[PDB]
């Protein structure tokens, strides 16, 4: 594999570390099965067929997946955007807060207020393995707004929604911080903040009106 | 949808005939155009170019990608129309020393782009790799006023794609030198790396 | 020598009588000859400034009214990309007209302008013709730079005159890099082979 | 059967065939598969060994049969540009390029004109593969007429 | 005839062009030529509207300068507009083209047929302002003319010329 | 004599000479890179080489009418056929012919021959609906033609890149009589 500069031509790429998946798969090593199948995310893009050796190729991820902690989530291009619409309760309380000289120059060049309200949430997964599956997703050190329940998992290619995120929270003082991403699991341990494409894509809560 | 690199596509000989749909030719048909039609583009060129330029530098090694994607296609086509398609003819020598290749742009490139050849080509005596290549007129820049050469560097990126897809790894640079009567002589300096210098020798 | 980098031409216009000369004379350096007005219309008087690292001249062209110049001075208008409206807040039929330059100015001078308003005698402070807030106002939806413009201790023209050549100088401020010019090499004795 | 190839600069592939007689249809078996881009990217290298060579191993454009491996001849063409027209011939017995060796230089030199014409095209750059629908029977046409 | 002062202004009053070649002096130089130039375009604009009740321009090749630039007789393109003065110590010429870009030569040699050698100088001087300050893109439209090559490209036809 | 004859003479000597392949490369290697930094959006670098185009000509119609010594033209006809026989005769080496002029001699239309400024393109799938190539010219006639105070609107409508019929232009004008004192 330093032969190759791997990490061009691609054939001859995949077919070498395919080789070397399936060698370290008869010696049993553990630890280069799942560094060959972590680092084939390179090329998942071009040069592979929709759902033949992806899941012949998911026999070789699950025994990585039963064992320790031996892949952490390859691929950290997760979900487009994240969107925390307040449903609509009541409109009967929005609850906000508050000559001589002088020439014109007239050749001159949000923050929420959250109540009791749910969020939304939205992702997808990039390539065709079938019925990959997410639990128990939640912020990162924020405050008491976090989701509740886990049930979901994903389709084949679909951009799909995540409903009923439920969203409860602790008021706060007013100081304006952002959020971008969350901890979530993807049918294994929690991993860190799956980031969102192109731009941070930000978020800008702040506390719950006690008002 | 013929290469996909996705795979080969196996596809067995002696098919039909298919329908003709795109025919070009190559032959050189020395179509003209007047000279106020070059430096207006010319001028387009570098009024844009100053405008999305923050300092000198990146103008230079910006205003030379437009040279290199000239210099990168004309290699092919300049040996190929000499050697001379369905006119069948042998395939010129493909140079491989660099002073083979630098009588071939200093009689050809320059006979190409502009009417004349080029005058002089000049060993730097005094030490090595440098190679300096001259004129008396560069007849693209002459609408430029004042002394800053960086407006030179159009030119010197078809020279530098010339070599860069030749197999030879250079660097141009441009400079003036007013000698004589000719107050424009403004020399290039072709200056080889390190790295192809061993090659030549072995 | 000359060497300025821009020259801008900057008309006043406004009604006979309202005062632009004297706006004037105290506030250009000078023109260094008094000339006369009404021989071929319209004066004119420079001024210069630096914008920016660059050194700007400015030519001011105010206007005279006599009713003969009528295809002159809309011939003084091309080309002419400054303008400053001067009004005088003690005579009130000034105002009624005012509007009618600005729409036969933004007629035949240029692509795009810059138009500022002035009220000239505010020395007289006990005999205001039209109130200061209705000429703000409408001045902010015609896009203009309004000046109290003072007559006599004043400055408002020093700075609001500077803040019309910045607006105009980044509406024609394009773009510009360097001009260093230091790339020296190649001293040899010349083994050339053609 | 007969494969194809134009290999790139950084030896990315540009373009991409085989093409092969109708009595065994499905060509080349078992190695178009597993071995068949293997000896071409390996084979490669004795092509850019002799690019520095004045005689090989008064024309330098047109080389021979530069390696022999199973039987199967390989035959190489070195643009100015650097691409290298590389093209493995395979048959049943002992296949033989000098049979076709005046006649396949006009096969490589013919190529030129389909390639320094897709050349041309400005939103064409270089390290990317020639998705042309025209290229295909502009080059096996040339493939059926002349082998 | 002959010319002694090359003055260019815009299409809209002040001037971008003067050079005051062999004066052999230092005369006065600053924003006099300004509102000398400014004073041009306006009376050449009153000369457009004084005209009686009434209600031509053929020039030729001369050879000026020493190919050359032209051949063939020609138009002009203002009629009623000022065309040139004339006095004891010298006489003026002004030229203007169609887009609206005049030259005025000052000339100190006095006393019809001199329009006819003056236009075909000066539209062998538009001729190089047309080559040499057009295609310029550190030269922005409607500025002055800090250009170092149109001055020795117009001197050596001038010095041609007397 | 006339206007068909006369732009040879200035063809014939004193235009000074380049190639038109040269011309050719150095316009496909602008709109190259204005696509490649445009992320593909090509009703942008329409708008782009349009407003590249508008400042060509009028630096080129001083240039122009002081190579040749034109007056104004009487009639729209005859901008065509200044259009055709010495503007790009004189500075291109092509003549595109006039075709099809409106109800009342309002448009007019241009069939272009040849161009000289796409002998090798072949566009790519993506550019082939929202996309002109030869866009500098609707700068140029845009351009050259305010500064004779002939307030014309140019687009393209069909052009042979595309893979439709022929190249052609439609000129539509409308508005004039403001200008310069002395006539």
């Amino acid at each position: 594999i330093e032969l190759l500069n791997i990490n061009t031509w691609l054939i001859l790429q995949k077919k070498i570390l395919q080789l070397c998946i399936k060698v370290s798969r008869k010696i049993n090593d553990f630890e280069y099965v799942a560094k060959f199948s972590s680092i084939l995310i390179t090329k998942y893009t071009h040069l592979l067929n929709q759902s033949e050796q992806d899941a012949l190729f998911k026999e070789y991820i699950q025994p990585s997946i039963t064992n320790e902690s031996i892949t952490s989530y390859w691929d950290p291009f997760i979900l487009r955007e994240v969107v925390i619409n307040r449903i609509l309760d009541s409109d009967p309380t929005s609850n906000e807060i508050p000559n001589p000289q002088e020439v014109f120059n007239p050749f001159k060049r949000a923050e929420f207020t959250c109540r009791v309200q749910n969020p939304f949430k939205f992702d997808f997964t990039i390539n065709d393995i079938q019925l990959d599956e997410e639990i128990s997703e939640f912020c990162e050190i924020d405050r008491k707004a976090v989701s509740y329940s886990g049930p979901y998992n994903v389709k084949a290619e679909s951009i799909r929604s995540i409903t009923l995120p439920l969203i409860i929270k602790k008021p706060t003082y007013k100081k304006i911080y952002e959020i971008s991403c969350l901890k979530i699991s993807i049918l294994k341990l929690p991993l860190q903040k799956f980031d969102i494409i192109n731009d941070s894509r930000r978020s800008n809560p702040v506390e719950e009106e006690a008002e | 949808t013929v290469g996909p690199k996705q795979a080969i596509t196996s596809e067995a000989s002696t098919t039909y005939i298919p329908s003709r749909i795109y025919s070009e030719s190559l032959l050189f048909k020395r179509q003209e155009a007047s000279l106020s039609a070059m430096a207006f583009l010319f001028q387009e060129m570098i009024s844009q170019l100053h405008r999305t330029c923050k300092t000198a530098g990146d103008f230079e090694t910006k205003l030379s990608d437009y040279g290199h994607n000239i210099g990168i296609r004309l290699l092919e086509l300049l040996n190929f129309r000499a050697s001379s398609s369905n006119y069948i003819t042998k395939m010129r020598r493909r140079d491989l020393k660099i002073l083979d290749i630098l009588q071939f742009i200093h009689g050809t490139l320059w006979s190409y782009l502009f009417n004349h050849v080029s005058d002089d080509l000049v060993k730097s005596s005094e030490r090595d790799n440098e190679y300096m290549i001259v004129d008396n007129f560069p007849t693209l820049t002459q609408f430029i006023p004042g002394e800053n050469v960086s407006c030179e560097y159009f030119v010197c990126g078809i020279i530098k794609g010339f070599l860069f897809n030749a197999g030879f790894p250079c660097g141009v640079t441009a400079h003036r030198m007013p000698q004589g009567g000719h107050s424009q002589r403004t020399v290039y300096l072709i200056q080889f790396d390190r790295q192809v210098l061993d090659r030549e020798g072995l | 020598g000359y060497d300025y980098d821009y020259l801008f031409k900057i008309v006043l216009i406004g009604d006979s009588g309202v005062g632009k000369s004297n706006l004037l004379s105290r506030f250009t350096t000078d023109e260094f000859n008094i000339e006369s007005k009404s021989t071929i219309g319209v004066e004119f008087a420079t001024r210069t400034i630096e914008v920016e690292n660059k050194k700007i001249k400015a030519q001011i062209w105010d206007t005279a009214g006599q009713e003969r110049y009528r295809a002159i001075t809309s011939a003084y208008y091309r080309g002419a990309v400054g303008a400053l409206i001067v009004y005088d807040i003690s005579k009130s039929s000034s105002y009624e007209n005012c509007n009618h330059w600005l729409t036969e100015l933004r007629e035949n001078a240029d692509d795009n302008v810059a138009v500022g308003l002035i009220g000239n005698k505010s020395d007289l402070a006990h005999l205001r013709a039209v109130p200061t807030d209705e000429a703000k106002n409408f001045a902010m939806e015609n896009q203009m730079l309004f000046t109290e413009t003072s007559a006599l201790n004043s400055d408002n023209v020093d700075k609001a005159f500077r803040e019309l050549i910045v607006a105009i100088f980044q509406m024609v401020s394009k773009h510009q890099v360097d001009l260093s010019g230091s790339g020296t090499n190649n001293m040899g004795s010349n083994g050339a082979p053609k | 059967p007969q494969y194809f190839a134009i290999i790139g600069k950084k030896d990315n592939p540009v373009y991409e065939i085989e093409f092969t007689n109708a009595e065994n249809p499905q060509g080349f078996p078992q190695d178009l598969k597993e071995l068949n881009p293997f000896i071409l990217h390996a084979s490669l290298d004795i092509v850019e060994d002799l690019q520095w060579q004045i005689n090989p191993t008064t024309d330098n454009c047109y080389l021979g049969k530069v390696d022999h491996f199973y039987g199967l001849a390989i035959t190489a063409y070195i643009s100015y540009s650097g691409m290298k027209f590389v093209m493995i011939h395979g048959n049943s017995a002992n296949s033989s390029v000098v049979i076709d060796d005046n006649n396949m230089r006009s096969f490589y030199q013919e190529v030129h004109e389909l390639y320094v014409k897709t050349l041309m095209n400005p939103f064409y750059k270089i390290t990317d593969p020639i998705r042309s629908p025209a290229f295909d029977s502009r080059v096996r046409t040339l493939a059926r007429k002349h082998l | 005839m002959a010319i002694e002062t090359i003055l260019v202004i815009n299409k809209s009053g002040g001037l971008i062009y003067q050079r005051n070649f062999t004066n052999d002096e230092q005369k006065l130089n600053s924003n006099e030529y300004l509102i000398l130039a400014s004073t041009l375009h306006g009376v050449f604009a009153i000369a457009s509207q004084l005209t009686p009740k009434a209600l031509n321009t053929i020039p030729y090749i001369p050879y000026v300068g020493m190919d050359d630039f032209f051949k063939e007789p020609f138009t002009n393109w203002n009629k009623s507009g000022l065309r040139q003065l004339c006095t004891d110590q010298f006489t003026m010429f002004i030229y203007q083209t169609l887009t609206g870009l005049k030259f005025v030569a000052i000339s100190s040699s006095v006393m019809n047929l001199a329009i006819q050698i003056a236009d075909n100088f000066l539209r062998k001087v538009y001729c190089l302002y047309s080559d040499y300050v057009m295609k310029d893109p550190s030269y922005s439209m409607e500025m002055p003319i800090r250009s170092n090559l149109f001055d020795e490209k117009v001197k050596k036809m001038v010095e041609n010329l007397q | 004599r006339s206007l068909k004859a006369m732009g040879e003479e200035i063809w014939k000597n004193k235009t000074e000479k380049i190639n038109t392949e040269l011309f050719t490369l150095t316009y496909g290697s602008i709109v190259a890179q204005l696509c490649q930094d445009y992320e593909r959006d090509f009703n942008k670098v329409n708008d782009h080489l349009y407003s590249m185009g508008y400042n060509i000509g009028c630096r080129l119609i001083e240039d122009f009418l002081a190579r040749t010594a034109l007056p104004r033209c009487e009639n729209l006809v005859k901008t065509s056929e200044v259009l055709s026989k010495c503007a790009f005769k004189i500075f291109l080496n092509i003549t595109p012919n006039i075709t099809n002029w409106s109800h009342n001699k309002d448009t007019f239309s241009l069939i272009l021959d040849e161009n000289p400024l796409a002998d090798f393109v072949e566009l790519p799938m993506d550019a082939m609906k929202s996309l002109w190539y030869s866009n500098i010219l609707c700068g140029v006639l845009k351009g050259s033609l305010e500064m004779v105070q002939l307030d014309c609107d140019v687009w393209f409508v069909s052009d042979i890149l595309r893979g439709d019929s022929q190249t052609e232009i439609k000129v539509k004008l409308n508005r004039i009589l403001k200008d310069e004192i002395p006539i």
